[PDB]
C-alpha cells in the first residue's frame, strides 16, 4: 500500500512493518525488470539514528521457502563510498544512488522480504519494509 | 512519566510522545536526557534547573523556533548539547551562558547564516564544533576563536561556501600554535584566490566531492601552494556529480604542498598511473581505499613511502613491489581472488591479507618476502594456504593467525618448526586433522592456541602438547572429541583457560588436569557428561568456574559422591541453579543422600 | 607339489624353487603355469605333452641354453609364451613347430642377434613380437611377414638400429594393406638415407630417446619425407642423454609429413614457440604430457587442431584459446595453482580440469566458455568453486561432476536450474550444509545423486527431493545425520539404491520406504539402529539386500516382533551369521519367543 | 648392512625387509645432506614384475612417532617420464635418475622407512627395504 510499480515481467509493492512504522520515501527509476536491470533508488526519510554503521537483515522467502538470513553491510564508517553514511538523527537525507544486476535466472512464483534496518553501534531498529514481487 | 525509563533512576528515553514541556516528574540526579521529536516549540527560563547532574542533553526534531534568556540556567556538567532539526534561525546573544563544560556542540541544519553571529565566545572548553547543512557562505573564521583554547574540529560540510580568500585563514597566520583540523566537503568551491594558503598548519583538510570540472579542479588545487597539510583526503562519492576524466595532470599544484599523509578514496574513472606521479615521492604514508585500481605495475624507488594500504579495491593480479623504505603493508578485502606472488621489502615489519581470496599455494619462505624483520602475518580468511616450508627465514614472527582459510600438509611434516619465538598462534575453523603428534614442535614460546573446527584421528586427544610449557590459553571448542588419552595436560602448568565445550564426550575424569596447577576456568558445557570418576580430590586448589550445563548428568543415585560434591561445592560452578537431571525422575537439584 | 597352488585345479604359480625339469605331479586341464627363475638349463622333447589345455606359459630367467627338437610338441591352445632372459642365442630352424595359436610371442633379452635368423614364418597367428633388448643392427624386415597376416605391432626398442635404408620398408611397399604398427625407441639413430620413406603408411612410430645433436635429429626428421603416419610420439626420458637446446627449426622437415595424431612427451628444455610453428597447422589431435610448458599464449586461427589434452604438464596461468574448430579440451593434473579465464571456444563440447587447483572463483556462466555445445563438464578435486550463475547459457550439459572442490553459495539460491537435461550429478565431500529446501530444484531428469560428506541442519533430512522423480540411483553416506523427516522418499518410485551407511541413527522406521515400489538394497550399516517402528508389512516386496551390520540392534524382548522378523525373513539380509546383540547377553542370535 | 653412507649431517644405511628378499641394488651420489641435495641415484635390478604401474608404500617413523603412510606413484602407465616404467620381469634394469631438494628444516634425531615397492595392476610387492636416517 506505501508503494508498488509495475514493470514487464514484475510487479514490486512495499508496506510499512508491523512492529516498527517510522516514515521513510523509497522509489526506483526504471521499475525493475527481474530479467536483469540498470537504474537508480531515490531514497528520502530523516534517520532514526545516526546512519553511521548502517545494515540491513534480510528475511526472504521464496515461494514459502525461506531462505536462510542475509546481512549486508552499507556503511562501515571508514571512508565509506556514499555521502549519507555523515548524516545525523533528525537530518534530512534525500540522495540516489545507482544499480546493476544481470545473469541469474529466477523461477516464477512469488517472494517476500522482511527487510529491516539497524545502526550497528547501539544495534536499534532505523526502520521495518515489508516487500513484495510477483514474477510472472 | 509520560515516558520510557531505560535504566532504573538514569537515562531516561522520552523520544516521540506528545510533550510540549520538559516532563516535572522526571527524577533529578539523571545522566542522559533525550527529548527528540516531542513538538516542542520554544524553550522557556530555568526549565532545566532542577537537573543538576545532566552531562548528555538532546534536543532532535523538536520544533524549537526561540530560546528565552536563561534556558540553560542550571545546567553545569552538561558536556554534550545536541540541537539538529531545530530551526533556531536567529542565536540572538546571551545564548549558551549557563553551560560552563559543554565540550560538544552539534548544531546541524539549525538554518544559521554566518559563523560571526554565533554567540560562542565564552564557551572556552569547546572540544568540537558541528555547522554542517547550515546556509554559511564564507569560510571566513572569526576572531573570537582566540579564546577557545582547546578548539581542535570544525566541520563546514555541505554548506554553500563559494570562494576562500587571503583574509581568511587569518587567525591561522597570527596563531601558528592551534591545532586545528577543517573540513569542507560537499562545498561548490570554483575558485581560491592566490596565495590563499601561506604559512598556514592545518592538521586535516577533507575535499571529498566539492569539484566536477577537472580544469577546475586543476587550477583549484594548483592555488594550494603553501599548505602544511598532516593528512590530506581526496575523492568522490558515489550518489554525486563528479569527474568523468581523471588524469594526473591534475595532480599538478599538489607538487609544493607538504603533505605528510595523502589518503584517496572512491574515484568514478581511474587509471593506474595516478599513483606513478612523480611528486608523490615525499608522502609518507600512501592509502587507497575503494579506488577501482587494476595494476600497481611498478613505482620508482626514490620513493619514500613508509606505508601502503588498498582496501575494498579492485585488483586483478598481486602487486609487484620493491620499495626500500616500505614498512607495514595491507591488502585487505580485495574484491577479487588473486595468488600471492614473490615480493622484495627489505624494510617489511607488518602485513596483512586478510579478508581476500589470496590463494597462497608456495608457503613459509624467505624468498617469498624478503624481510628478515617481518613480527605480524595475518593471512585469515583467505582461500587455500599450501605448506610447503617451515618459515625459515622468518625467525622473528610473533604473531600468526589463520583463521578461515584451508590449510593443507600442516600435518605431513614438523611446520612451524623455526617459529622459536611466537606468542600468538591461531589456526581455529582450518579443516586440520590433527594425526600426528610433533605438529607443534618447536613452539616453545607460545601464549594462545586456538584451535576450534579442527578433528582429530580415533576423535581422540593425542598428546600433542609436548615441549609447550608456556601455554596459557587453550581453546578446544567444536571439535569431535569423544575422549581424552591419558597423559596430556601433564606439563601445562601455567594454562589458566581451558576449553572444551560443545565436544561430544561421555564422561569425565579427574586424573586429568592435576598438574593444571594455576588453571581458573574448565568450561565443559554441552558435551554429554554423566559422571567424574576418579578421585576428586585431585582438581586443582584454584579453579574458579566450572560450567556443566546442558549435560545428561544423571541423578539416579549414579555415584552418590559426584551428586553430593556437585550440590555442595557449588560457589564455583555457573548457574546451579538449573541443573536438572537425565534420568526419570527429571526436574531436579539435589540427591537424597547426604554425606 | 614342490611348488604353489594358486586356485584349485588351476593357476599353479610354481615360481622360485630349485627346478630342473617341468614337475610330473601337475594336474592336467590346467590354464596357467609359470616357472620363473627355476634353474632349468634345456628343454626336452613331449615335456608338454600332457599338459593339453595350456594357454599361459611363462618361462623367465630360467638358464635355457639350448631347445629340443619337439619341445613345444603337445600344446594347442597355447596363447601366451613369454621367453624373457633366457640366453638362447641360436634358433635353430624347427623351433615354435607345435604351437598352432601363439598370439603372442615374447622373446626380449635373448641374445638374438638379426629377425631374418628367426624361424616364425608359419605362426600365422602372431598378434605381437617383441624383441626389444637384442643386440639386432637393421630394421631390415624379412620377406617371411607375408605369411603372418594378422601381425599389428613390432617392437624393436633398445637395440642396435643404426641406419634406415630404402631396401628396408620394402615389405611395407609392396603391401599397402599391412597395419603395422613400429617401434623403435631407445635406438642411436643417425643416418637416414634420402628417400626411405616413401609410399608408406604406418599406425604408430615411436622415437623417444633417439638423437642427441639438434643437428642429427634436425636432418633426420628432415629424410621423414613422404611418411603418412597415423600417430607418432616423439620426446625424451629423464633418465637418459638428450638434447641440451630445442628449437621449431627442428620440427623443419616434419612439414611435409601426413601426421595425424603428434603427440609430444617431456622434453629437458622447452620454449614456448614449438607449439607456434607453422607446420602443425593441420594436425588433427595435439597432444603434451610432462613437457615443462609455461603459457600457452596466442595459436594462430587456421589451425586444425579438434582435439588438445594437457596432462601433468607445469603452468603458469590458464592458456588463452581461441581455436574455432577445436573440442574436447582436457587440462588435468596440472603442476600449478591457477585460476580460471574466460576463453572462447565454439565448438567445444568436452571439458575436463580435474585434479588441478583450479580455483573458479566466478562460475557457470555461458560468457565463461562461449560454447553452446559442452555435455561433459568435470571440475572435480579442484580448490575452491564459487557459484553465482544457474548455468544460464549451459543448458545442454548432461555430466557434471564436482569431488572435493570446495562449493561455496550453492545453498543461498537454487542453483542447477537451467540444467533441465542433466543425467550424473555429484556433489559429494564438497562440504555443504544443505539448509535449503530448493537446492535441488529442476533437475527434472537426474538419474543419480552421490553426496557423501554433506552435512544438514538440525542433523535431520529435510524434504530436498521433490520434483526429482527419474533419480535411481542415490548415496547418503557418511552425512552425519540424526533422523529422517516426515514425508521423504514420497515420490521417488523409480529409486533402486538407498545409501545410508556410516550415519549416527537410532532407531529406524518402516513409515518411510513404503512408496520406494522399485527399490532393491537399503544399505543401513554402522549407523547404529536399535529397533524398527512402525508397522514391518509395508516394506517393498522386491528388495533384496538389507545391511544390518555393526549395529546395536537390541534382543532384550525388545520388540518381540521385530527380534522374530529378523532372524526370519532373513534369506535377505547379509551376512546374518554374526549377528551379535548388544544388551546382556550378547553373543546371541535368536530369541526365545516364537511367533 | 645392505649399504651406507656418511654425508656431514646425515648417516643413511639401508637393509633387506624381513617379509622378502628379493634382490636390488641402490645407491646415490654424492650421500644425502638433509641441509638439501642435489645429485642422482642409481639403480640396479631385475624386476619380479612388470615396472607399469609402480608405486611405493612408506612407513615413516620420526623418533618412535609413526607418521602417516604415504603412496607415491613413479609409473602409471600413460607417457611415463621414465624409460624404465617399460622393463618387463626377467629383463635387467639399470639406470640413473637425477633429484634437489631445499628448503625445509628436519628435526635431530633417528628416523625409519620401511619402503614396500607394489606393482599396481596384480598388487604384489616386487621388494621390501629397511631404511635408517641419522641426522646429527
Ligand atoms: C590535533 O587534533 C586531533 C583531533 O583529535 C588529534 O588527533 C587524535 O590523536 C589521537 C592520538 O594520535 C588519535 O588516537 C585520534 O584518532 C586522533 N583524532 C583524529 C581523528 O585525528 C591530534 O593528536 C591533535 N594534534 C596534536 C599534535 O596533538
Ligand atoms: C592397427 O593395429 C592397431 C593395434 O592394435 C589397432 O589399434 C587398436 O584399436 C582399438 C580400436 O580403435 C583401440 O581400442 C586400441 O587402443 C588400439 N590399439 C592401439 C594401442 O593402437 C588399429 O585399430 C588397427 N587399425 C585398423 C584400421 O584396424
Ligand atoms: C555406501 O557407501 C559406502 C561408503 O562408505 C560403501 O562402503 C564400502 O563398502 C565396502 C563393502 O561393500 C567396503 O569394503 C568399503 O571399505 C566401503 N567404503 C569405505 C570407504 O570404507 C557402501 O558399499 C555403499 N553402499 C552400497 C550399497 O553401495
Ligand atoms: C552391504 O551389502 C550390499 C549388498 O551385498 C553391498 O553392496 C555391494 O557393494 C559393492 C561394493 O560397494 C558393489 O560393487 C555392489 O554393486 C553392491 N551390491 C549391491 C547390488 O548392492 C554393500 O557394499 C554392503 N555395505 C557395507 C558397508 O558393507
Ligand atoms: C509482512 O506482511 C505480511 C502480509 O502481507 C504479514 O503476514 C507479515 O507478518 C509481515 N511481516 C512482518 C515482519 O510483520
Ligand atoms: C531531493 O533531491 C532531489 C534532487 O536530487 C530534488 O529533485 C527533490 O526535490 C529533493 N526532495 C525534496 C523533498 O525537495
Ligand atoms: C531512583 O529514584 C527512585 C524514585 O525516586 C528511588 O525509589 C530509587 O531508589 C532510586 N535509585 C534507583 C537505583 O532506582
Ligand atoms: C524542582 O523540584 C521541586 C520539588 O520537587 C519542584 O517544586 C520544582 O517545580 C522543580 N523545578 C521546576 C523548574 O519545575
Ligand atoms: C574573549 O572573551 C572576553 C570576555 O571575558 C572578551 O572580553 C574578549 O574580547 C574575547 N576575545 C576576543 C578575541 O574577542
Ligand atoms: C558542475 O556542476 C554544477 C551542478 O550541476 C553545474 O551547475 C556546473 O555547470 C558544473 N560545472 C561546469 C564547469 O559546468
Ligand atoms: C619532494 O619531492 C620532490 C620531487 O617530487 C623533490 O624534488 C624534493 O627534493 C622532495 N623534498 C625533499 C626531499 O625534502
Ligand atoms: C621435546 O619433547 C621430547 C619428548 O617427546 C623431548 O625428548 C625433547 O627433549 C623436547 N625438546 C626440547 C624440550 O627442546
Ligand atoms: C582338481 O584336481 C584334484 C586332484 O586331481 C581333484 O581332487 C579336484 O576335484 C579337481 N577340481 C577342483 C575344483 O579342485
Ligand atoms: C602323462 O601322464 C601319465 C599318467 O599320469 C604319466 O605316466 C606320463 O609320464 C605323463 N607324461 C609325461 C611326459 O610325463
Ligand atoms: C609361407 O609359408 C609356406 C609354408 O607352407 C612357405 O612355403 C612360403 O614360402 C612362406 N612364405 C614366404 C613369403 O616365405
Ligand atoms: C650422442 O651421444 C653419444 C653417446 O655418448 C656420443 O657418443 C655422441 O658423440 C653424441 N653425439 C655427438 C654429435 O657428439
Ligand atoms: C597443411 O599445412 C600447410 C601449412 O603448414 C598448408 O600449406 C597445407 O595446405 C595443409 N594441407 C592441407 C590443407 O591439405
Ligand atoms: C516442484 O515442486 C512443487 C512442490 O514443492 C510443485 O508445486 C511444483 O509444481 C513443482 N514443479 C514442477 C514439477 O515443475
Ligand atoms: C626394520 O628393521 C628393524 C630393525 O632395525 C626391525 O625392528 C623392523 O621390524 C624392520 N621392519 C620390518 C618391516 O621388518
Ligand atoms: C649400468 O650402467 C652404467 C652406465 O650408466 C654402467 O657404468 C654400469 O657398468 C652398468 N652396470 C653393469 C653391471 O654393468
Amino acid at each position: 500500500q506505501q508503494w508498488f510499480c509495475n514493470s514487464s515481467d514484475a510487479i514490486i509493492s512495499y508496506s510499512y512493518c508491523d512492529h516498527l512504522k517510522f516514515p521513510i520515501s523509497i522509489s526506483s527509476e526504471p521499475c525493475i525488470r527481474l530479467r536483469g536491470t540498470n537504474g537508480f533508488v531515490h531514497v528520502e526519510f530523516i534517520p532514526r539514528g545516526n546512519l553511521k554503521y548502517l545494515y540491513f537483515n534480510l528475511f526472504i522467502s521464496v515461494n514459502s521457502i525461506e531462505l536462510p538470513k542475509r546481512k549486508e553491510v552499507l556503511c562501515h564508517g571508514h571512508d565509506d563510498d556514499y555521502s549519507f553514511c555523515r548524516a545525523l538523527k533528525g537530518e534530512t537525507v534525500n540522495t540516489s544512488i545507482p544499480f546493476s544486476f544481470e545473469g541469474i535466472l529466477f523461477p516464477k512464483g512469488h517472494y517476500r522480504c522482511v527487510a529491516e534496518a539497524i545502526a550497528g553501534d547501539t544495534e536499534e531498529k532505523l526502520f521495518c519494509l515489508n516487500f513484495t514481487i510477483i514474477h510472472r | 512519566n509520560p515516558c520510557i525509563e531505560v535504566v532504573p533512576n538514569i537515562t531516561y528515553q522520552c523520544m516521540d510522545q506528545k510533550l510540549s514541556k520538559v516532563p516535572d516528574d522526571i527524577p533529578s540526579s539523571t545522566k542522559n536526557i533525550d527529548l527528540s521529536f516531542n513538538p516542542l516549540k520554544i524553550l522557556k527560563s530555568y526549565s532545566f534547573s532542577n537537573f543538576s547532574e545532566l552531562q548528555w542533553l538532546d534536543l532532535s526534531r523538536c520544533e524549537i523556533e526561540t530560546i528565552e534568556d536563561k534556558a540553560w540556567h542550571g545546567l553545569h556538567h552538561l558536556s554534550n548539547l545536541i540541537l539538529t532539526g531545530n530551526p533556531i534561525q536567529s542565536f540572538s546573544p546571551g545564548s549558551f551562558s549557563g553551560l560552563t563544560s559543554l565540550e560538544n556542540l552539534v548544531a546541524v541544519e539549525t538554518k544559521l547564516a554566518s559563523l560571526e553571529s554565533f554567540p560562542i565566545g565564552q564557551l572556552i572548553t569547546l572540544k568540537k564544533l558541528n555547522v554542517a547543512h547550515n546556509f554559511i557562505h564564507s569560510c571566513k573564521l572569526p576572531a573570537y576563536f582566540s579564546n577557545l583554547t582547546n578548539l581542535v574540529h570544525v566541520d563546514l560540510s555541505y554548506n554553500y561556501i563559494q570562494t576562500i580568500t587571503v583574509n581568511d585563514l587569518q587567525f591561522l597566520r597570527e596563531n601558528p600554535q592551534v591545532n586545528l583540523s577543517l573540513d569542507m566537503s560537499l562545498n561548490p568551491i570554483d575558485f581560491i584566490q592566490d596565495q590563499a594558503f601561506q604559512g598556514i598548519k592545518l592538521h586535516e583538510l577533507t575535499l571529498r566531492g566539492n569539484f566536477n570540472s577537472s580544469n577546475i579542479m586543476k587550477t583549484c588545487l594548483q592555488n594550494l601552494a603553501g599548505l602544511h597539510v598532516h593528512r590530506l583526503i581526496l575523492g568522490e562519492f558515489k550518489d554525486e556529480r563528479n569527474l568523468e576524466i581523471f588524469e594526473p595532470s591534475i595532480m599538478e599544484g599538489l607538487c609544493d604542498v607538504t603533505i605528510d599523509e595523502f589518503r584517496l578514496t572512491y574515484t568514478n574513472d581511474f587509471s593506474d598511473d595516478i599513483v606513478k606521479f612523480h611528486c608523490l615521492a615525499n608522502v609518507s604514508a600512501m592509502s587507497l581505499a575503494g579506488v577501482s585500481i587494476k595494476y600497481l605495475e611498478d613505482v620508482p624507488k626514490h620513493f619514500k613511502w613508509q606505508s601502503l594500504s588498498i582496501i575494498r579495491c579492485q585488483l586483478k593480479q598481486f602487486p609487484t613491489l620493491d620499495l626500500p623504505f616500505l614498512k607495514s603493508l595491507t591488502l585487505t578485502m580485495n574484491k577479487g581472488s588473486i595468488s600471492f606472488k614473490k615480493v622484495a621489502l627489505p624494510s617489511l615489519s607488518y602485513l596483512d591479507l586478510s579478508r581476500n581470496a589470496l590463494s597462497f599455494s608456495g608457503c613459509c619462505s624467505y624468498s617469498d618476502l624478503g624481510t628478515n624483520s617481518l613480527r605480524h602475518l595475518d593471512l585469515s580468511f583467505n582461500g587455500a594456504i599450501i605448506m610447503s616450508a617451515n618459515f625459515m627465514g622468518l625467525e622473528e614472527l610473533q604473531h600468526l593467525d589463520f583463521q578461515h582459510s584451508t590449510l593443507k600438509r600442516v600435518t605431513e611434516f614438523s611446520a612451524f618448526l623455526s617459529l622459536e619465538k611466537l606468542l600468538y598462534l591461531d589456526i581455529s575453523y582450518t579443516n586440520t586433522k590433527i594425526d600426528f603428534d610433533g605438529i607443534f614442535l618447536g613452539l616453545t614460546s607460545l601464549n594462545t592456541l586456538k584451535m576450534a573446527g579442527n578433528s582429530f584421528k580415533d576423535n581422540t586427544l593425542s598428546n600433542v602438547f609436548a615441549n609447550t610449557t608456556n601455554l596459557t590459553f587453550l581453546d578446544l571448542s567444536k571439535c569431535q572429541l569423544e575422549q581424552i588419552s591419558w597423559g596430556v595436560f601433564d606439563t601445562l602448568h601455567r594454562l589458566q583457560l581451558l576449553n572444551m565445550s560443545h565436544n561430544n564426550l561421555l564422561f569425565l575424569d579427574s586424573s586429568h588436569y592435576n598438574q593444571l596447577y594455576s588453571l581458573s576456568t574448565l568450561d565443559c558445557s554441552f558435551n554429554r557428561i554423566e559422571t567424574s570418576k576418579g578421585i576428586l580430590q585431585h582438581f586443582p586448589k584454584s579453579l574458579a568456574f566450572f560450567n556443566l550445563t546442558n549435560n545428561s548428568v544423571a541423578c539416579i543415585c549414579e555415584h552418590q559422591k559426584f551428586l553430593q560434591w556437585v550440590k555442595e561445592q557449588k560457589q564455583f560452578l555457573v548457574n546451579v541453579e538449573q541443573m536438572t537431571c537425565a534420568t526419570p525422575v527429571e526436574m531436579n537439584t539435589s540427591l537424597v543422600l547426604d554425606f
